[PDB]
């Protein structure tokens, strides 16, 4: 049973360029260190949303702040998702003791910020600056913005009552890791520590009004009169506790004035102790709801997890605990209920069972009710899933794929070429990262100096550069063999895609998780970055999830038919069964046929063909099994296809600058710019393949056969009807596929604005001078677009989506499982075949990359059919501009001969069509002008000649053109053809 | 038609340079650029398909293994633990019982600190279950950490005090102190000898190296004698203890200065030490370096000792062979000189 | 105040209409002159060009043309065989020409009595190049914009087909006979086959964008150079892809990048005119500054003499041949 | 020297426009009035021709004189090849400016011009190309500082004066 | 009290940079002791850091000085509803503000150079590029004399100068 949830995907971050935030360093010197003896405090991290997020006049918007600690250091970050703050990274460094897991609270205050840090042996109280207490207007139109965080002045650490140390007694065991932090009902702050005996020692400073003495306080089996009672008899359970009960977990709760203090131990005996009148109340057995084993006692020295959730809209406390096991962990879920006394009581609610991995964390969002975890295997595949405790008694837990991991074999040795496909995966994007190419190159290049911050242009210049002089410093060969050449490119491509898989996985090393309940967000953190979970759409869930998740879901959520539900799922276990039956040979083989200008339904019948003559697994049996077995594919494949045809014509709603509507400051940061780049190069790595197993099942059942199925009547029209669509789909996200995986240039703006001003001089049309940011880290053709077009047409699609779904005004909480569905809708609007908007070849042209535009041309003309007059007229500039003389004028004739019948000439009036005279003269003279301004006497003759033949209605330019032709032929010293010009 | 090479050997062509399908992360080459190879930064391999290095104070460890096209390898950056006299590898040891490129599945580590606490980790790849078990050491200095099947670890102080941590299936360690030697001509060595409580009359000279060998046994050998142990699963047995303090010392001796006259002068000042020790096809050979304080220069001459070894104990022959290279002696801080076999059954040393 | 002088008026030849498109021979194989066969808006004229250098009864400069024929759209590519003939009863011509018609024409002209050709199946877009990929005049290497190098015999079949990652810019066939062909990739590759084997013998591994041209020496298959932007890089393969020589070329964009047929260590550069005039370059390996420099109206079609240290650029109406060092 | 500040914050990106060093701005209206200019030299007299020469020279030389105050104006941070291409994209704008006072003659005072900058190889050429001797001895006494004898050295080796 | 420590852009640069033009027109109408008063109260003179927030305040106030007018200037008679495009003495009138913004430009630079807040001027951010502060006050000083120029040669020749 479930109600509405799906799989999400892991999305990398961290902006886009190479040259992070700088570090503000701040060294805390105190005076006692920590103590050994038990489990490693080290490598941990922690995070905090802020509640005052959303809107745009408040206080934060879509900001969080999140910390990571390593033995010493402990770096605190600062990030936003709408805009990039400047100036947001501290790190702090404490030779002293180190930071446990799980030890740093956060609270506000209508003042400050108030941040409490634990150690072993000692306890931080910070004030920050509130970003209210800061001021707060967005009104100017700006896209960075400073954080509250900007010198020495902003942190402070002193105060000796604010940083107390602990004492000697009781002290501090160092076999847990426990230890929390709050703030009284008086304003008092109130630290929790286990102690050393089996009690609780609570530091109490005073609160910000005064500033008196800290107190101690130790919370044992009973109060103080009772244990000076029993202080003449040994007592465990009403006096002074033993070793066995050393808290490893610590939750607190306030009420009205007391506070409860939920400690659980190694001996799985969850106490409760009472702040004011300082003893033991309930102490409750957690081994009754959870299966009873011995394997448990050795794992809840540290294994064990507790975290509190206050829900404010009932005023109650959920607490949820996981006890591990190496042969399978436990969830529970314990509510918090009053009474008539003062005394709180848990109750249970549910009992989820996990798998052996270890919890590396977990949370429980109530806004929603969502229970998000994040796991340990294994294996790499570190695993990351979500479920609901109030639905199932085990769960079956909704999983979130994370980034896709380098590939293993690519192409052995002494058979294929390796080096062209170990430079395609390092190359394509979401497996590695600019640091590790960097790293690399100073590897190869030797040496103990440092090579960082560099742009992709020269870093993957630098990467060929070194991985060619490793080979040369190899090679002392004379007689150059294929055999020797392809060993040493696939030794030396080995260690570099081997170094950067390393740091790939080092850097991916999980920590921690964060998790939004206001704008609905998840973030990971990882070593030093930080990545972002997004919601998948419905096929693409389908596509991603097995048969074994696919059970358990409920198909309410899939179709709104069971029959139409039964069927997709039966198509997309075949399209499973077509996956894992496809190899990498035949994924490459089919690759290099779509990429050879052949036809799409032919090599998918090719393809077909191969498929039948190999099969000897009953696999194409099983999947024509399951297609006669299936009622109707036709909903399905209509279904299948409506979520996914995007398309608007004409041009009546482009926008190439911000619209001045309080909406330029929604978005446009760098970090989401990486976010959507990267869920679009996901959703294109996965359409791709999506489609092609959908073609190749079609083709399949067309072979097999269309009359044998319930409601043959129009099932035979309608594949016959959809096929050329569906390979149009195919070739049209298998070209989005290849330009998000593609690279670009990152030359400075000073070079585009020196080829604009070219451009202009030579005078070429549709060359608009647009500036924009450049990232200094990786730059790829579709992040190029994506800054050039999205940025300006925000404020319209703001604009559209404040009507069609939330609130018109800007102060609407931005809802992002529909923002991101309808920025996919409007990219495939935008990408459509059917539309025109050309302006990819504008940004390839200002650009001046003659070979990303032949790259773009020979891919888009399989699936072109509009705006050819368009692209001949680009390519005949880019032609001219390069140096292809002969080739820019054929294409300039082929562009002048189809000029009334495409979208993008048709739209571009009073410019180039029109104006004053027909279009066809117009376009003449267009070109004519354009010849004139570039240069070459004879081209313009020729030009001039040939509009000569549509210049029949203007006496005066056929006069003028003449007169230019005179001078042209003057020019260069041809008197002969000089007189011959004038005497006509 | 030859494969691929070194630039430093480019002249040779009977052995072949060849990568291992992967290399190592780049905390390897941050941390050598921070403090490079000269200073004692302690790199092990284990056979099962792994790699790790400690320097200063931390530990790096990384999966390698034979790919025709690369693979998938995990590293992880695991801190060494604090109150450490000195950083060395030999304190961590994993028992990877695969050969398959995601050699992963039955990997534990064994953290040991020079004091007498020990942390066992179930995975590299589960951080967050540490279990901390207390040996039989107050306050002594660790040595070396071995890895034997069963996924058992041997933990050995720098006295060679042998501890043996086996995990059980529910997390606890236990610990068992093997007997230090029985002897032929001193006293009682049946006996236990640990550290920081009761003594006993047997041998008790510093540990020098540790071979495990597959064919379920164990050698170690120190600066005295040579001790070889069967280790299963629950069960350890001492099957030898062979003395070697003066025979093979005079061995070695006649073998390098087997021309004067006055040896029984010049024996007394030699100060032989047994620094490797290796399994071969002909056996067991320990090789040793040998030299002289009263003749300048002090030149380290190297000895390689052969016994036949029936992949049990070893015979009674024995072979000396003296061998030099280079006079030059490269060194990171120390004078160090490794001699390495690949398999058990092959003659090829490095 | 500096001053950068530069002209190009060494042999000038004042022909009928635009040249863009001119080459010569790259292996000497008997003949008895050298062939002139330059493309313009319709006409293509193949001459006996004799300059007075080697033949002693023709002073200045002159031209015998023995062929003239009227295409339909304007020359793109020609390729010529690296055995052609000239003398023993009646020259023996045996070229390939591509234009825009997506077509290739395989002209074979015996005794300059017939002019037979075969309709071979073009790429994609343009014909990007096309040259002669065989030590005695036979099989044709085509590439344009499909990324699909065609091997096409004499016969008109379909001989062999590789396919590659990115649309071919440029392909050349080794003129002194080792069964290598290079063939860039507008990625920044530069792959290799052995049409001994069928296989990639050899593959450049050197991502650049943008590129306009690429050249190897006619004497060594190891150095190779290209020409980017505003400069040219000469790198050694299979060595080291570093750029060992990387030299500005002009201040405009460039057009070709072309080697001496005769030299070992001299190449060429022509740029254009993309804010005054073009500039053609010739320099030497291992030279921070070109050794010759000259400014022309637009650079377009390079080639170089395989006898000679002679060059040729072609402007509007205008032909000029330069003389460089040996 | 009162609106900015010598050897401080100046980048060698951006360069101010109105009075610039390099390309565009005033530079291509300084050529076109200069190409304007000289299709009145053929159609003048001698006095004529002297005063255009005069003004023409008088115009260089404030030009120069303000290209020498923005070049001592931009100066270097961290932009070290951005002011390499700077500097040669001016060097090559000042070469194609230099043109119609070559073009019409006037050594004289197209040395006067020259020798407010730091060259050597156009001064050596015009000295060479002329008939004056005085002119280079006093360019050599005034730039003997400089190594004044390889460059003058490589253009008698390349003019073919040997002798 | 005054308010103090803000933040680049947003209406906290929007304030310093007024309350800066303020103390700038009172230290022009000979004020001080208000302008030391609002100094103080917006930046401490003893206070060495370069702060991206003052030159992004320093641009915007040279940008506003040159694009419009200072306090208590004879503007006022013009730009109060009397003119559209043209009256008497507007020749005058434009010269007399010319020179009146220039004579505030000299007096800002003048104050700033007291105060030892060009020290902290470093760079700022201007068209989605990075220029420096003094190279926009050359920038700008070049524009308005060109101006000037522009002006004084309008007011003999009419027709060119306004087409």
């Amino acid at each position: 049973s479930v109600n509405l949830e799906r799989s999400y995907m892991e999305l990398i971050g961290a902006e886009r360029e190479t040259s992070r935030r700088n570090f503000r360093d701040l060294s805390l010197r105190p005076d006692v260190s920590l103590v050994i003896g038990g489990p490693k405090y080290s490598d941990c991290a922690g995070g905090y949303c802020y509640n005052e997020s959303g809107s745009l006049l408040s206080a934060t918007r879509n900001r969080f702040i999140h910390w990571t600690s390593y033995a010493d250091t402990l770096e605190l970050v600062e990030l936003s998702l709408d805009i990039n703050l400047l100036n947001n990274a501290v790190r702090l460094k404490i030779l002293n003791c180190s930071i446990l897991p799980g030890g740093v609270h956060i609270c506000e205050t209508q003042n400050n910020i108030i941040v409490l840090i634990l150690t072993n042996q000692t306890v931080h109280r910070l004030i920050l600056p509130h970003p209210s207490r800061m001021y707060r207007s967005e009104i100017i139109s700006d896209s960075h913005i400073q954080s509250i965080f900007t010198d020495i002045g902003k942190t402070n650490f002193h105060d000796p009552n604010n940083t107390y140390v602990i004492p000697a007694i009781p002290g501090r065991a160092p076999n847990s890791t426990a230890s929390t932090a709050w703030l009284s009902s008086d304003g008092e702050a109130l630290f929790a520590l286990p102690s050393v005996s089996g009690g609780i020692l609570v530091i109490k400073m005073p609160p910000r009004d005064m500033e008196g003495l800290v107190t101690i306080a130790e919370l044992k089996q009973s109060s103080v009169m009772q244990r000076l009672l029993t202080g003449w008899m040994p007592s465990s359970i009403r006096g002074d506790p033993g070793p066995a009960h050393l808290p490893v977990s610590l939750a607190v709760h306030t009420l009205d004035h007391d506070s409860y203090l939920f400690a659980l131990c190694q001996d799985h005996k969850l106490r409760m102790w009472s702040y004011k009148d300082q003893m033991c109340l309930m102490v409750a057995d957690m081994l009754e709801y959870v299966p009873v084993s011995k394997d448990i006692r050795q794992t809840a020295g540290t294994g064990h997890k507790l975290r509190l959730a206050y829900s404010d809209t009932l005023e109650i406390l959920y607490l949820g605990v996981y006890l591990h096991t190496p042969r399978q962990g436990q969830f529970c879920v314990f509510q918090l209920v009053c009474t008539e006394s003062n005394r709180y009581s848990l109750e249970h609610t549910s009992s989820i069972f996990t798998n052996q991995e270890t919890l590396i964390d977990f949370t429980f969002t109530l806004s929603s009710m969502n229970i998000w975890a994040l796991w340990l295997d294994d294996d790499n595949q570190t695993v990351m899933k979500h479920i609901n405790f109030e639905r199932n008694q085990a769960g079956h837990w909704n999983p979130v794929f994370v980034n896709p991991l380098p590939d293993d074999d690519l192409a052995i040795g002494d058979e294929q070429e390796p080096q062209e496909a170990y430079l395609e995966c390092l190359f394509a994007p979401g497996r590695f990262t600019i640091a590790a190419l960097q790293k690399a190159i100073q590897i190869l290049r030797k040496g103990s100096g440092r090579v960082l911050d560099l742009s992709w242009e020269e870093l993957k210049k630098e990467v060929t550069l070194t991985v060619e002089k490793e080979i040369q410093n190899a090679v002392v060969d004379y007689d150059v063999s294929q055999e020797e050449f392809r060993q040493i490119n696939i030794e030396n491509w080995c260690k570099f895609y081997t170094c950067c898989l390393q740091y790939q996985e080092t850097l991916s090393r999980p920590l921690a998780l964060v998790v939004h309940p206001n704008t609905n967000m998840v973030c990971l953190l990882r070593k030093g970055f930080l990545s972002f979970l997004a919601p998948c759409s419905s096929v693409e869930h389908l596509y991603l999830v097995p048969g074994e998740h696919l059970l358990t879901v409920d198909e309410s959520v899939i179709c709104d038919d069971v029959d139409g539900a039964s069927d997709i799922v039966s198509l997309i276990q075949c399209l499973h069964m077509i996956a894992d039956y496809i190899t990498e040979d035949m994924a490459y083989q089919m690759e290099s046929a779509c990429c050879h200008p052949q036809s799409p339904e032919r090599v998918a019948e090719q393809i077909l063909e191969d498929l039948i003559a190999n099969d000897i697994d009953n696999i194409m049996e099983n999947i024509q099994n399951k297609l006669q077995d299936i009622r109707n594919p036709i909903q399905a494949i209509s279904f299948l296809l409506q979520n996914m045809d995007y398309e608007t014509n004409m041009d009546m709603e482009q926008s190439q600058h911000n619209v001045r509507l309080n909406l330029s400051t929604l978005y446009g940061s760098v970090t989401a710019s990486s976010v959507v780049c990267q869920a679009i190069y996901k959703i294109s790595a996965t359409r791709f393949l999506i489609c092609r197993d959908l073609l190749i099942l079609q083709h399949l059942l067309l072979r097999l056969g269309d009359m044998a199925l319930v409601g043959a009547g129009q099932l035979l029209h309608s594949q016959q009807e959809l096929i050329p669509r569906a390979a149009q789909l195919l070739l049209s996200y298998y070209m989005i596929r290849w330009g998000s995986q593609c690279l670009a240039c990152a030359v400075p703006v000073d070079l585009l604005e020196s080829n604009l001003q070219h451009l202009s001089v030579l005078e070429l049309s549709d060359s608009q001078v647009e500036k924009r940011r450049y990232t200094s880290g990786i730059q790829t053709i579709v992040e190029l677009f994506f800054e050039d077009v999205g940025r300006k047409h925000f404020p319209q699609v703001f604009a559209h989506l404040f009507i069609q779904s939330g609130s018109s005004q800007v102060h609407r909480s931005l809802n992002w499982a529909d923002l991101i569905h309808r920025i996919t809708s409007y990219l495939l609007q935008l990408l459509w075949p059917s539309n025109p908007n050309f302006q990819f070849a504008e940004c390839l042209m200002r650009n001046c990359q003659y070979t990303q535009l032949q790259e773009y041309v020979r891919l888009l003309l399989p699936w072109c059919q509009v705006n050819v007059g368009s692209c001949h007229f680009m390519l005949a500039q880019c032609y001219l501009v390069a140096g292809e003389g002969h080739k820019a004028l054929d294409c300039f004739s082929q562009a002048a001969s189809e000029v009334e019948r495409e979208d993008f000439l048709e739209k571009l009036i009073r410019v180039e069509e029109g104006e004053s005279v027909s279009p066809r003269l117009q376009y003449y003279n267009r070109v004519l002008r354009l010849l004139e301004d570039v240069g070459l006497p004879e081209l313009v003759i020729q030009l001039a000649t040939i509009a000569i033949s549509e210049a029949s209605d203007d006496w005066r330019s056929q006069a003028a053109l003449r007169t230019r032709i005179f001078k042209h032929h003057l020019d260069m010293g041809h008197n002969s053809q000089a007189y011959d010009a004038l005497t006509q | 038609s030859r494969v691929y090479l070194h630039p430093a050997a480019s002249e040779t062509v009977n052995y072949n340079v060849q990568l291992f399908g992967s290399s190592l992360p780049v905390k390897v080459m941050e941390a050598l650029s921070n403090a490079s190879a000269d200073e004692p930064m302690a790199a092990c391999i284990h056979e099962g398909g792994w790699a790790w290095l400690a320097c200063n104070d931390r530990l790096i460890i990384w999966k390698i293994s034979h790919s025709s096209s690369a693979k998938l390898m995990v590293c992880k950056e695991l801190p060494l633990p604090l109150s450490d006299s000195e950083w060395s590898a030999d304190l961590v040891d994993i028992c990877a019982q695969t050969g398959d490129p995601a050699a992963a599945q039955s990997v534990a580590l064994m953290a040991a600190t020079p004091e007498g606490s020990s942390r066992y980790w179930p995975n590299i790849l589960h951080e967050g279950t540490y279990i901390e078990s207390y040996t039989e050491f107050g306050s002594s200095l660790c040595a070396f950490v071995t890895a034997v099947k069963g996924n058992s670890f041997i933990l050995s102080s720098e006295k060679n005090q042998l501890v043996r941590l086996t995990p059980d299936a529910s997390g606890k360690m236990n610990q068992r102190v093997l007997p230090q030697g029985q002897g032929m001509l001193s006293g009682i060595g049946r006996r236990v000898s640990t550290l920081f409580g009761i003594l006993s009359p047997a041998v008790e000279s510093t540990l020098c190296s540790v071979l495990w060998d597959k064919g379920d046994c164990f050698y170690t050998l120190t600066d005295s004698s040579i001790n070889k142990w069967d280790l299963d699963d629950t069960s350890e047995s001492q099957v030898l203890n062979w003395d070697m303090s003066r025979v093979l010392r005079e061995y070695i001796s006649d073998a390098i200065w087997g021309s004067e006259s006055d040896y029984d002068d010049i024996k007394a000042g030699i100060n032989i030490n047994y620094l490797s020790l290796n399994q071969n096809c002909d056996g067991l050979v320990i090789l040793s370096a040998a030299w002289h304080p009263g003749d300048n220069p002090c030149q380290i001459y190297y000895t390689l000792v052969t016994v036949k070894d029936e992949g049990y104990n070893i015979s009674d022959e024995i072979t000396v062979e003296v061998t030099q290279f280079n006079p030059v002696f490269q060194a990171r801080g120390m004078q160090l000189c490794q001699l390495v076999v690949p398999n058990f059954s092959s003659q090829a040393c490095y | 105040m500096k001053q950068d002088s530069a002209s190009n008026a060494t042999y000038t030849v004042d022909c009928e209409d635009y040249v863009h498109v001119v080459e010569f021979n790259p292996f000497d194989s008997g003949e008895a002159g050298s062939l002139l066969a330059y493309g313009g808006i319709s006409y293509v004229v193949i001459a006996s060009c004799r300059f007075q250098e080697e033949d002693s009864t023709v002073e200045g400069i002159e031209f015998k043309t023995l062929k003239t024929f009227h295409h339909g759209e304007r020359v793109v590519a020609i390729a010529w065989s690296p055995e052609t003939r000239c003398d023993a009863l009646l020259p023996l011509l045996r070229f390939a020409t591509a234009a825009g018609d997506k077509k290739i024409r395989i002209f074979t002209s015996d005794f300059q009595d017939k002019n037979e050709y075969k309709v071979i199946e073009g790429h994609s877009g343009y014909i990007n190049d096309l040259v002669f990929c065989s030590p005695e005049g036979t099989d044709i290497a085509s590439v344009g914009d499909d990324h699909t190098c065609r091997i096409w015999d004499l016969d008109g079949k379909q001989i062999a087909m590789f396919i590659l990652r990115s649309p071919g810019m440029s392909v050349a066939w080794h003129p002194e006979g080792a069964f290598k062909l290079m063939v860039a990739e507008k990625t920044g590759t530069i792959r290799f086959y052995d049409l001994t084997t069928h296989q990639a013998i050899l593959s450049l591994e050197s991502v650049q964008v943008p590129l306009m041209s690429a050249d190897w020496c006619v004497r060594n298959t190891l150095r190779i150079g290209a020409v980017a932007g505003n400069d040219w890089i000469i790198w050694e393969m299979p060595r080291s892809s570093y750029p060992q020589d990387n030299k500005p070329a002009h201040a405009d964009r460039a057009r070709m990048f072309r080697w001496s047929k005769c030299n070992e260590n001299v190449f060429a550069t022509t740029g254009y005119p993309g804010k005054m005039k073009s500039q053609i370059a010739i320099h030497h390996l291992a030279h921070p500054q070109p050794i010759l420099i000259g400014t022309a109206p637009v650079g377009s079609g390079l080639s170089w003499h395989r006898r000679l240290p002679l060059c040729v650029v072609g402007g509007y109406r205008k032909l000029f041949f330069w003389l460089t060092e040996m | 020297s009162l609106y900015k500040n010598e050897s401080g914050i100046q980048e060698p990106e951006h360069v101010p426009w109105t009075a610039s060093s390099g390309t565009a701005g005033i530079r291509s209206v300084v050529t076109r009035q200069h190409g304007i200019i000289l299709k009145v030299y053929p159609q003048a007299d001698s006095g004529l021709r002297t005063i255009l020469i005069e003004q023409l020279a008088a115009l260089l030389n404030y030009l120069l004189d303000d290209y020498v105050t923005q070049l001592k104006s931009i100066d270097k941070l961290a932009n070290e090849e951005r002011y390499n291409i700077l500097e040669m994209e001016y060097a090559q704008k000042r070469s194609e400016l230099l043109s119609p006072l070559l073009i019409l003659g006037q050594y004289a005072w197209a040395s006067n011009l020259a020798e407010k900058y730091c060259d050597f190889d156009i001064l050596v050429q015009i000295c060479e190309m002329t008939d004056n001797q005085s002119r280079l001895q006093r360019y050599m006494t005034l730039f003997a500082e400089q190594n004044f004898s390889d460059f003058l050295f490589r253009w008698y080796l390349e003019k073919g004066k040997r002798g | 009290a005054v308010v103090k420590d803000s933040r680049p852009d947003q209406i906290a640069h929007d304030d310093k940079t007024k309350h800066l033009k303020a103390a700038f027109l009172r230290y022009c109408r000979k004020d001080i002791l208000g302008a030391q008063s609002m100094v103080d109260s917006l930046f401490s003179d003893s206070d060495m850091e370069p702060d991206d927030e003052l030159d992004l305040a320093v641009n915007q106030i040279s940008v506003d000085l040159i694009d419009d007018y200072p306090a208590s200037d004879p503007r006022w008679a013009e730009s109060v509803p009397e003119e559209a495009a043209g009256f008497s003495n507007t020749s005058l009138i434009l010269l007399h503000q010319l020179e009146d913004k220039m004579k505030a430009h000299s007096f800002f630079v003048d104050f700033l150079h007291q105060v030892g807040l060009f020290s902290r001027l470093s760079t700022c951010q201007t068209k989605g590029m990075l220029v420096a502060t003094r190279l926009l006050l050359s920038e700008h000083a070049e524009k308005l004399s060109a101006a000037i120029v522009l002006k004084n040669h309008h007011a003999k020749l009419p027709v060119l100068v306004n087409s």
